[PDB]
């Protein structure tokens, strides 16, 4: 599943 | 600092329980069919009707319409009798030697009961909460994805802006959320026209769009009709309603949650490749009554906007990381293929993508929050932007100030009731908060 949000993690 | 069991972890946003949510977009997005021709070279744009009949040539399986999906609120015969006199105009036209720029229908009972009476010629709220149903999560992945074919065309014939637009576009063109911005594009054009144009007729309009296949050759693309109903639009707020008749070969029984405001009629059989060979499969005409505005239909036109403003985005991640590597990584980041980002999750934990799957993935949030554009939207993008700020330095170990934390997720959850698309972007900051204060 693609989660924009997950980029705030790097 | 405070004693550690005084200090305040964020809670997960709460979103609400209630029926499964149900598809609200303007037009189908995974679940459209396109029936398609190859342009003649040098050809332009055609006349709509005529690209529209000669679409519907290219499909050899049309059959006597019947429902096979009601809509539960609706006049299920209207709609049916709806689609019969789609045919029987086009037949009308088909006998014509010229195919007409526009075409108004007969204002007939069903069409009157979709659309609304005649009115003299002048001197979403939907309330219960929702659950998040897993189709939104779908659509999403679907948008992120790359079509066969190309949606955007070269133009007329600085190294880093240059380099780094032609990186992206690259990237991008053959990006499904590309083809739901020049389908977006075309439809509210041609709706936008004839609201402005022909306020009291309704008038039958073609759901177009064009693209490029792998051999580099011009289609046109036919999803359905929209008939649009009366449309005196005084001011960008005022509604104009219409009916959407499009293509599918989704069956509407294995998520009948989505399709709550639709009635489906089977209109065809279509002859498809599998595993074990060929097989006789239903087209489906998925039909509904929704409305627009002049403000809505004028952001459909601009909806190029997206691929300005998710490249924006990209700039900004390059711009950083050339910052602290003191070189410029461009060709790099689209070259060597070796730097990944978070972009992805399963049960498994995150999953790290390349900088193509980044590049659409924020086009397709983009495009989304174009298509299910809401004042709770708006709401929910201001306040949850405030959250994640205090989570990033949490995570970074600075102690920002929690004592209005409170104030702040009640201004968030104030925004989850029952929208698909902001209660899957609320899903998605619960997923991030679980990984970012592991």
């Amino acid at each position: 599943d693609y989660n924009p949000y997950l980029l705030y993690l790097k | 600092s405070i004693e550690p069991f005084l200090r305040t972890t964020p809670r997960p946003l709460r979103l609400p329980d209630g029926p499964l949510c149900h598809q609200r977009s303007k037009f189908l997005l995974m679940d459209a069919l396109k029936l398609s021709i190859e342009d003649p070279s040098h050809e332009g744009e055609g006349i709509p009707l005529y690209d529209a009949i000669k679409c519907m040539k290219t499909f050899f399986g049309w059959k006597e319409p019947n429902i096979v999906k009601p809509h539960e609120k609706g006049i299920n015969p209207n709609y049916l009798m709806a689609w019969k006199q789609v045919l029987a105009e086009l037949q009308d036209i088909e006998n014509e030697e010229k195919i007409p720029r526009t075409k108004n229908m007969k204002r007939t009972s069903q069409l009157k009961w979709a659309l609304g009476e005649n009115m003299a010629p002048e001197k979403s709220d939907e309330p219960e909460p929702r659950s998040l149903a897993s189709w939104v999560q779908n659509e999403f992945n679907k948008a992120c994805e790359l079509t066969d074919s190309s949606w955007i065309e070269l133009d007329e014939i600085e190294h880093i802006a240059s380099m780094r637009r032609n990186y992206f576009t690259a990237e991008v063109s053959h990006c499904r959320a590309t083809e739901y911005i020049m389908k977006g594009v075309y439809i509210n054009t041609a709706l936008l026209n004839a609201s402005c144009a022909a306020m009291d007729d309704f008038q039958l309009i073609p759901m177009i769009s064009k693209c490029r296949t792998k051999e580099g050759r011009r289609k046109t693309n036919l999803y359905g009709f929209i008939i649009k109903g009366r449309s005196h639009l005084r001011n960008d707020t005022d509604v104009v309603n219409f009916v959407s008749m499009e293509f599918s070969l989704t069956d509407p029984r294995l998520e009948p949650h989505k399709w709550e405001k639709y009635c489906v009629l089977e209109i065809g059989d279509m002859l498809l490749r599998t595993a074990i060979g060929q097989v006789s499969r239903p087209m489906f005409l998925y039909v509904r009554t929704n409305g627009t505005s002049k403000i809505k239909m004028k952001w459909g036109m601009e909806m190029r906007r997206c691929l300005l403003q998710s490249l924006q985005q990209i700039e900004s991640m390059i711009e950083a990381e050339s910052s602290v590597k003191e070189k410029d990584m461009t060709k790099e980041f689209f070259e060597n293929k070796s730097e990944t980002w978070p972009i992805g999750e399963s049960p498994r934990g995150v999953e790290e993508g390349s900088i193509g799957k980044v590049c659409r993935t924020l086009l397709a949030k983009s495009v989304f929050n174009s298509l299910y554009a809401s004042p709770q939207l708006e709401g929910f993008s201001a306040e949850s932007r405030k959250l994640l700020l205090i989570v990033q330095a949490l995570r970074d170990n600075l102690e920002p100030g929690t004592f209005d934390l409170g104030g702040l997720y009640e201004a968030i959850e104030e925004c989850l009731i029952n929208d698909p698309w902001v209660l899957l972007n609320a899903s998605w900051f619960n997923s991030f908060l679980t990984h970012a204060l592991k």
